[PDB]
């Protein structure tokens, strides 16, 4: 689980370019606040890698 | 110098150039400055 894949808020990187930010992604209409809830998710995902 | 970003924050990276007397310094970091920005006249 080292290895780590990026969603963003419907935002396409630009050709070379790269992001390391750590913000809770928000899906829904209310803010996260710092707190993954409903609506509210960590963008950064492990792969499995088994 | 001039500052560049999104949000100039420590949430990030920001590029920063400082022409000085001697020389360019460039540096792409995330670190956070203060808004309306100083640079001291003498030590
Ligand atoms: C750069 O920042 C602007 C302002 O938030 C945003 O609209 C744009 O999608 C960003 N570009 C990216 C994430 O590639
Ligand atoms: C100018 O900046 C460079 C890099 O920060 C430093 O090495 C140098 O001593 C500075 N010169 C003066 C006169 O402040």
């Amino acid at each position: 689980y080292n290895y780590l894949y990026r969603l963003f808020r419907k935002s396409n990187l630009k050709p070379f370019e790269r992001d390391i930010s750590t913000e809770i992604y928000q899906a829904g209409n209310k803010p996260c606040n710092g707190v993954a809830g409903f609506n509210c998710y960590f963008p950064l995902r492990s792969y499995g890698f088994r | 110098g001039w500052i560049f970003g999104t949000t100039l924050d420590s949430k990030t990276q920001s590029l920063l150039i400082v022409n000085n007397a001697t020389n360019v310094v460039i540096k792409v970091c995330e670190f956070q400055f203060c808004n309306d920005p100083f640079l001291d006249v003498y030590y």
